[PDB]
C-alpha cells in the first residue's frame, strides 16, 4: 500500500535523529580553543615539470616517495622522477578522455580509465622493456571516476551509474558489487589498514563500505550539493569532505555527526581536491579561485595560502614520508612545494 | 521503500559514544606525532633532498 | 642647423632675429612641458603592466614593450632643454650633456618608427594568412628586437664624435646644435642626414602602408561570412586611425629636413628653420598619442590597468 | 659525472617523441556534436563519413577535423560537459517538423548558451528534415497556432531571399522558426560568440564545406581579438 513502509521509514528516521541529538552534548570549538596556534606557514616552489600539451586531470605518488605518475587529455601517461626533473616513462592511450590514475603498491603496475567505460591495466616490468597493455576490464555503464589497488590481485572501482565494484585481476570478473547510491559517484578513498573504504556520490551524502560483506555500514548527510573529494585522517577513524557549496567538513565514524565546518564568507566557489598530512594537523585544499589554502584541523581557522597557478587546481597529493606536496592544474604544469 | 526501511533498521542499532571522547582521541593523535611532521617542524636544510 | 661663418664665430641677421625672438624663448617650452607631464606616467604605467602582471608572452606584448621603452627613453632629458630655451639660448652645463641629449633624442625617435613597422607586418601575416605558431613568433620577435637595438646603437656614433657647442660673442651666447660650422654642414652631416631621412623613413613607410591597405581590402571582400559585420567594420576604423597618426606626424619633418639641407648645399642660404622647429614640435607628440591607440583601445588591458592601481 | 647514462638517453628520446606529437596535434580541429533522439545526426554523420563515445575523422582541403558524438550515457549530463572547454564549435542538430518537442529544444539551447564553462564557444545550428516541413505545411491539417499563437502576427521581411518555386507560406514558416532561435541567441548581448544558422535535408553533400567556412571565420575573429585590433 506504500503507506505503511513510508510510515516505518519516517519512524526509523525520527529514532535515528533522536539518537544523534542525544549524543550531541557540546561543540568541539569549546574544548579545542585553548591550544597553541600553529602560526604562519609559508611554502615556495622547489621545482617545476613541463611536457604536457593540455590539462592535467589526475596524479598519484608511489610508495618510495620518489616516483610519480600523471596523465592528461592529450592521451598521455608520464612517469617522472622528481629528484632531477627527468622523465623515465611515457605511455600512449587508446582513448583521449581519461579521468583517473593509480600506482600499484609494489611498483609493477599502473591503471587508468575514463569516458570509454573501461579500465586499462598496464605492466611496467617486462624483459623487452616495452610497456604493453596487460588487462582490460569492461562491464560498467557510465564514466569511471576513481580506481585504487589493495594488492597486485584486486582493484576497487567507482563509476557514474550509481554503483561501485571490486574486480579480481586474473579472471577478469567482478567479485562483488556495491549498490545503494542514487546519483553520480565521484570520490573514493581506502582505509590505511586496507579493510574498509568510503565513497561520496553527488546527493549531498557519504557512505562507508566493508569490502568482504557488500552492504552499507553507515550513511552521513549534511551537505547542500555535490561532493567532489574525500580522504581519510591518518589514524583510520575520520574523514573530511569537500563540496560545491564552498565548505569543508569533518566527520568521525563513532559519533555519526559533524565536528568541524571550515568555511568563509568571502568564498562562493568550489572545492576540487583535498588531502591530509602525516601528523594530522595540516589540511590542504584546492579551489576554483586559482589557488590553494592550508588549514589547521583542531582549530577551525586559517593558516596560509599557496598561489602560483593560472587556472583551476585539479589534482593534489602529499607524500608517504611527509617531505613534499605536489599539485597539478589546468595550465599543463606540475609543481612541488616544500 | 522496503530497501529504505531495511537500511534504516540496520543503521538504527549502532553503539555510539560521546563527542568529547572522539575529540580527545584526535587531539591525542595530533600531539603524539607532532615532532615528526616535516611541515609543522621544518627539516634542517642539510638532510632535505628538496 | 644654422650656418656660422669664421674660434670666434659669427651669424647673419635672420639668425639673430630668430635666436632672440619669442618663437624659441616662449612657444617651445610650453609644448615640451605639456608633452612631459602627459606622457611620462602613461608609458610608465604601460611598461609596469607589460613587465609585471603579464602571465604569458604573446608576440604583441614583445613588440609593444619595446615601443613603450623607446618613448620613455626619448622623453627623459627634456628639463635640460627647457632650461636651455628659457635662459635665452645659452648653455652653461658642460660638454658631455649636449652629446647625450642630441643622440638620445634622434635615436629613440627612429627606434619608435621601426617598431611601428614591425607590428604592422606581423598583423598582416596573421590576418591575411591565419596559420601560424606562437613560439616561433616569440623567438623571431626577440631576435629582431635585438637586431633593431644593435642597429640603432651603430648609427648614433657620428653624433658623439663632433663638437656640438659653439660660442658667439656678438650676442654673448653658447649654443647646443643650433649653430654649426660651414665646413661640416656641406660635408659629412649632409650625407648623414639625407641617409637617415631616406633610409629609415621611406622604405618602412611603403611597407606599412601596403600592409594596411591590403588588410582593409581583404576585410571588405564579398567572400566573407555575413554574421560578423559589426566586428569587422570596427576593425577598419582603427586601422585608418593608425595610418593617420603615422603619416601626418612624420612626413613633414623629413621632407623639410631634406629641403633645408638641399638649400644649404646647393646655394648657400638658410631661411626655413622656423618651419622645421614647428614640424619637429608636431613629431614629438607621438610620445603621448601612441599609448591611447596601441594600448588602451582594447578590453582586457583596461581591466588589468585598473587592477594594477 | 656518474654511471647514470640513461638519465640523458631516455629524456632525449621522450622529448623527441613529444615534439613530433605536438606538431601533429596542434594542426587538428575538434568539434562536439549534440542533438536529440529524433534528430537526424546519425544520417549526417554517415553522409560525411567519406560503449562510451563515438568518434569520426574527416579531411577538407588538407585540414583535419575530429568530431565527437556522445553515446551510451545516462540522461543527466551536467558533470561531464566540463571536459569540452577547449573545442572550437558545438554542432547543434534540431528537428523542424514535430511541433511538440520543439519547446524542449529551445530550452536546451538556452541552457547550453548560458553555461559558465562554455562562454567562449560558438554554435553551428542545423535544422534538419525540411522537405517534411514543406509537405506537412502544404497538407494543412495542423496549425502552428496551437503551439505558437504569435505566428498569427508574423509577416515575411522585405529582404526575403526565397528560392524560386516556393509558396510564400512555407517561407514564412521557415523564417519564423529561425527567428525564435536567433532572438534567444542575441538576447544576452554578450558579444563574445556567434550563432550560424543553416537549413538542411536528409540527402545533401555540402555540409563539410559549411563547417569549414564557419570554422575559418571563428579563427579569424579569435585572431582579431588577440592582437588588440578589435
Amino acid at each position: 500500500e506504500l503507506d505503511q513502509l513510508r510510515q516505518e521509514a519516517e519512524q526509523l528516521k525520527n529514532q535515528i535523529r533522536d539518537a544523534r541529538k542525544a549524543c550531541a552534548d557540546a561543540t568541539l570549538s569549546q574544548i579545542t580553543n585553548n591550544i597553541d596556534p600553529v602560526g604562519r606557514i609559508q611554502m615556495r616552489t622547489r621545482r617545476t615539470l613541463r611536457g604536457h600539451l593540455a590539462k592535467i586531470y589526475a596524479m598519484h605518488w608511489g610508495t618510495d616517495s620518489r616516483l610519480l605518475v600523471s596523465a592528461s587529455q592529450d592521451g598521455k601517461l608520464i612517469i617522472w622522477d622528481s629528484y632531477t626533473t627527468n622523465k623515465v616513462h611515457a605511455i600512449p592511450l587508446r582513448s583521449s578522455w581519461v579521468m583517473t590514475c593509480a600506482y600499484a603498491p609494489s611498483g609493477n603496475y599502473v591503471a587508468c580509465g575514463g569516458l570509454d567505460n573501461i579500465c586499462s591495466i598496464y605492466n611496467l616490468k617486462t624483459r623487452e622493456g616495452n610497456v604493453r597493455v596487460s588487462r582490460e576490464l569492461a562491464g560498467h555503464t557510465g564514466y569511471l571516476s576513481c580506481c585504487r589497488f589493495l594488492d597486485d590481485n584486486q582493484i576497487v572501482t567507482s563509476s557514474g551509474d550509481t554503483t561501485c565494484a571490486l574486480w579480481d585481476i586474473e579472471t577478469g570478473q567482478q567479485t562483488t558489487t556495491f549498490t545503494g547510491h542514487t546519483g553520480d559517484v565521484m570520490s573514493l578513498s581506502l582505509a590505511p589498514d586496507t579493510r574498509l573504504f568510503v565513497s561520496g556520490a553527488c546527493d549531498a551524502s557519504a557512505k562507508l563500505w566493508d569490502v568482504r560483506e557488500g552492504m552499507c555500514r553507515q550513511t552521513f548527510t549534511g551537505h547542500e550539493s555535490d561532493i567532489n573529494a574525500i580522504c581519510f585522517f591518518p589514524n583510520g577513524n575520520a574523514f573530511a569532505t569537500g563540496s560545491d557549496d564552498a565548505t569543508c567538513r569533518l566527520f568521525d565514524l563513532r559519533a555519526d555527526q559533524e565536528l568541524m565546518t571550515y568555511s568563509h564568507d568571502n568564498i562562493i566557489c568550489g572545492i576540487t581536491s583535498v588531502s591530509f598530512s602525516k601528523s594530522g594537523r595540516l589540511l590542504l585544499a584546492g579551489y576554483d579561485d586559482f589557488n590553494c589554502n592550508v588549514w589547521d584541523a583542531l582549530k577551525a581557522d586559517r593558516a596560509g595560502v599557496l598561489a602560483g597557478h593560472d587556472n583551476r587546481v585539479s589534482c593534489l597529493g602529499v607524500t608517504d614520508d611527509g617531505m613534499a606536496v605536489a599539485t597539478g592544474s589546468w595550465d599543463s604544469f606540475l609543481k612541488i612545494w616544500n | 521503500a522496503r530497501k529504505l526501511v531495511e537500511q534504516l533498521k540496520m543503521e538504527a542499532n549502532i553503539d555510539r559514544i560521546k563527542v568529547s571522547k572522539a575529540a580527545a582521541d584526535l587531539m591525542a593523535y595530533c600531539e603524539a606525532h607532532a615532532k615528526e611532521d616535516p611541515l609543522l617542524t621544518p627539516v634542517p636544510a642539510s638532510e632535505n633532498p628538496f | 642647423s644654422l650656418i656660422g661663418k669664421v674660434t670666434v664665430f659669427s651669424v647673419d641677421e635672420f639668425s639673430a632675429s630668430v635666436l632672440t625672438g619669442k618663437l624659441t624663448t616662449v612657444f617651445l617650452p610650453i609644448v615640451y612641458t605639456i608633452v612631459f607631464v602627459v606622457g611620462l606616467p602613461s608609458n610608465g604605467m604601460a611598461l609596469w603592466v607589460f613587465l609585471f602582471r603579464t602571465k604569458k608572452k604573446h608576440p604583441a606584448v614583445i613588440y609593444m614593450a619595446n615601443l613603450a621603452l623607446a618613448d620613455l627613453l626619448s622623453v627623459i632629458w627634456f628639463p635640460l632643454k627647457i632650461a636651455y630655451h628659457i635662459h635665452g639660448n645659452n648653455w652653461i652645463y658642460g660638454e658631455a650633456l649636449c652629446n647625450v641629449l642630441i643622440g638620445f633624442f634622434y635615436g629613440n625617435m627612429y627606434c619608435s618608427i621601426l617598431f611601428m613597422t614591425c607590428l604592422s607586418v606581423q598583423r598582416y601575416w596573421v590576418i591575411v594568412n591565419p596559420m601560424g605558431h606562437s613560439r616561433k613568433k616569440a623567438n623571431i620577435a626577440i631576435g629582431i628586437s635585438l637586431a633593431i637595438w644593435l642597429l640603432i646603437l651603430l648609427v648614433t656614433i657620428p653624433l658623439y664624435v663632433v663638437k656640438q657647442t659653439i660660442f658667439i660673442p656678438a650676442l654673448n651666447i653658447t649654443t647646443c646644435h643650433d649653430v654649426l660650422p660651414e665646413q661640416l654642414l656641406v660635408g659629412d652631416m649632409f650625407n648623414y642626414f639625407l641617409s637617415l631621412a631616406i633610409g629609415v623613413f621611406l622604405f618602412p613607410a611603403f611597407l606599412t602602408a601596403s600592409a594596411y591597405v591590403l588588410m582593409i581590402r581583404m576585410l571588405r571582400s564579398s567572400a566573407m561570412d555575413e554574421n560578423s559585420e559589426k566586428k569587422r567594420k570596427r576593425a577598419i576604423k582603427l586601422i585608418v586611425t593608425v595610418l593617420a597618426m603615422y603619416l601626418i606626424c612624420f612626413t613633414p619633418s623629413n621632407l623639410l629636413l631634406v629641403v633645408h639641407y638641399f638649400l644649404i648645399k646647393s646655394q648657400g642660404q638658410s631661411h626655413v628653420y622656423a618651419l622645421y622647429i614647428v614640424a619637429l614640435c608636431l613629431s614629438t607628440l607621438n610620445s603621448c598619442i601612441d599609448p591611447f591607440v596601441y594600448y588602451f583601445v582594447s578590453h582586457d588591458f583596461r581591466d588589468h590597468a585598473k587592477n594594477a592601481l | 659525472s656518474a654511471e647514470d647514462k640513461a638519465a640523458v638517453e631516455r629524456s632525449k628520446m621522450i622529448e623527441k617523441q613529444l615534439q613530433k606529437d605536438k606538431q601533429v596535434y596542434r594542426r587538428t580541429l575538434r568539434l562536439l556534436l549534440l542533438g536529440a533522439d529524433n534528430s537526424g545526426k546519425s544520417t549526417i554523420v554517415k553522409q560525411m563519413r567519406i560503449s562510451g563515445i563515438f568518434e569520426t575523422k574527416f579531411q577538407v582541403d588538407k585540414v583535419n577535423f575530429h568530431m565527437f558524438d556522445v553515446g551510451a550515457q545516462r540522461d543527466e549530463r551536467r558533470k561531464w560537459i566540463q571536459c569540452f572547454n577547449d573545442v572550437t564549435a558545438i554542432i547543434f542538430v534540431v528537428d523542424s517538423s514535430d511541433y511538440n518537442r520543439l519547446q524542449e529544444a529551445l530550452n536546451d539551447f538556452k541552457s547550453i548558451w548560458n553555461n559558465r564553462w562554455l562562454r567562449t564557444i560558438s554554435v553551428i545550428l542545423f535544422l534538419n528534415k525540411q522537405d517534411l516541413l514543406a509537405e506537412k505545411v502544404l497538407a494543412g491539417k495542423s496549425k502552428i497556432e496551437d503551439y505558437f499563437p504569435e505566428f498569427a502576427r508574423y509577416t515575411t521581411p522585405e529582404d526575403a531571399t526565397p528560392e524560386p518555386g516556393e509558396d510564400p507560406r512555407v517561407t514564412r514558416a521557415k523564417y519564423f522558426i529561425r527567428k525564435e532561435f536567433v532572438d534567444i541567441s542575441t538576447a544576452s548581448g554578450d558579444g563574445r560568440h556567434i550563432c550560424y544558422p543553416h537549413f538542411t535535408c536528409s540527402v545533401d553533400t555540402e555540409n563539410a564545406r559549411r563547417i569549414f567556412n564557419d570554422c575559418k571565420d571563428i579563427i579569424l575573429q579569435m585572431n582579431l581579438r588577440e592582437y588588440n585590433l578589435v
